């Protein structure tokens, strides 16, 4: 009668992740009703879609780009790679938490806040090049990507969504090493028309720019990032 | 949602000595139950009505 | 058909406090019949109801207050700090009690019996002081917090619940070093009238004070206080 | 009300082993089954009625 | 209420071929869907079939 057992090659082994648990040991303790509590979460993805700050002129980061009065097809107001690893992004609650998963799928919400005075006007493009022909070198090369206008005015900011173009189901978050010319392509911000005043004016302005996920965004498998110091 | 447990088998301790009671608190109070058992000292004859009376003072 | 079994890595640990039984080495023992008895409980809270003495000036411990023939509204007859630690309620049932345990929540209960002659007349104002402002130092004060006017006459006792307010659902019940001007405030007693009487008796009577639960009163998580020795 | 014990599980050994057995005692006792068992040694012819009767004293 | 067991002799062995799962570690992940995909086959007696070449003159 007592049950005859066969005991497996891995017997006494512990798993840190073991669907299952263990032996409780103070039975039947009664919590702290909790129950005038708000502001609960269960998922991050409910709150990975709200827009942090991206960091501009790494390492003396500031929360935004300068848009001015000329516009050289020549030379982006920004350009950011399209990486959940760019130094850009860093510091984004995207990024941080990214970081703490093995890949990710779907879209990526960069959002631009205009900031100057109510009297400026100016058009930006604002541009999304997928990767296999190298980064774009002037507002006509970004032109012939993805890419968006958009017109300063009563509205103040714009919501540019780079779409998940991509051969996987799903990319790798990280970098191992670094990722080249490759990473997934690139974001870039050029001036279509100069920003234009009145007189009494200041003659550039501030343009905010945040990442937020989009509501196909997707993370999947739990790991942990390299350690690290914030000092 | 749930956590990292995906065990076919019924939890061999019963819920309330695997985890702790949630408990909820209302805000205008409860009431305790009447008695916590039936232990009780009792106090008898506390009153009147009957005997040698009405003999009895006024 | 020897049946599988995967060892868990705390294979062989004792709990103290396992949810579970041992192995029977004496079975189908019958007992002698205990039917004829009485006096059983099964729940300390049912008797953590009855109250037991308070000791007044410790350690040379009465278990009653004096009230004289002197309004002083500067001199309370009596500060309690209501704390299960108090040295004040170190033998009470509640107190001997409650020292098994982690938190308590809920209604504590000073009785005073007035043991003075049938002659004296008197009345006391009773207060609970939540903390957060110190004690009160004059009836002044005192009157100013939950309190209650005893007047003397054909009852003998009177019964004061301290309500239970608090920010947290319970209170720790013990103290881990000592509680300052915190614990959860104070029960003073004083005189509103003086003790008064008629000629032939005496100008000063005891008051016995005893302290219990209420119906409210609650205790959890049982645990083992730092040992000590009566003597 | 109960300890602290709080398995799924049917215990495994039964109660009269896991436990003691409690018993309860009447005032005014109990009678002893009639028999503790079959065993026993039998006493015959131990009465009359029928022989070569009658012949036999008054 | 612990079960009672008998140890097995063989204790601890591990067998390359046993028809036996064991302890998964990372579980609910979820794949990447390969549904867009052709060519499978489930049994070698599926390809067994098509002719490759004899070598002569070895």
């Amino acid at each position: 009668s007592p049950i005859p057992v066969t005991i497996r090659e891995h017997a006494g082994t512990w798993y840190s992740t073991l669907p299952d648990s263990t032996v409780p040991i103070y039975g039947k303790t009664p919590v702290a009703p909790a129950n005038y509590m708000v502001g609960e979460y269960k998922d991050f993805l409910e709150i990975a879609q709200i827009p942090t700050f991206i960091g501009n002129k790494v390492p003396n980061a500031v929360p935004y780009i300068e848009a001015s009065n000329t516009a050289v097809k020549t030379q982006p107001l920004a350009v950011y790679q399209v990486t959940l690893s760019c130094s850009c992004l860093a510091n984004t609650f995207l990024a941080a938490l990214s970081r703490n998963f093995a890949q990710y799928r779907g879209s990526l919400v960069y959002t631009f806040v205009f900031t100057g005075t109510a009297m400026m006007k100016g058009k930006f493009l604002i541009a999304y090049t997928p990767p296999g022909a190298g980064k774009p070198t002037s507002r006509d090369q970004a032109m012939q990507a993805t890419y968006a206008i958009w017109d300063l005015g009563l509205n103040s900011s714009y919501s540019f969504t780079v779409p998940f173009i991509s051969p996987t189901h799903f990319r790798m978050v990280g970098t191992d090493q670094a990722n080249i010319t490759n990473v997934d392509g690139w974001v870039t911000v050029w001036q279509l028309t100069p920003l234009t005043y009145p007189p009494g004016c200041p003659t550039s302005a501030k343009i905010l720019t945040m990442v937020s996920a989009g509501k196909d965004f997707s993370l999947k498998m739990p790991i942990s990032p390299a350690p690290w110091s914030p000092q | 949602s749930e956590g990292n447990e995906g065990v076919i088998i019924n939890n061999f301790y019963s819920n309330q000595y695997q985890n702790s009671i949630d408990l909820s608190a209302n805000a205008t109070g409860s009431d305790p139950p009447k008695t916590y058992g039936q232990f009780s000292n009792l106090l008898s004859g506390a009153v009147n009505a009957f005997s040698n009376m009405l003999p009895l003072l006024a």
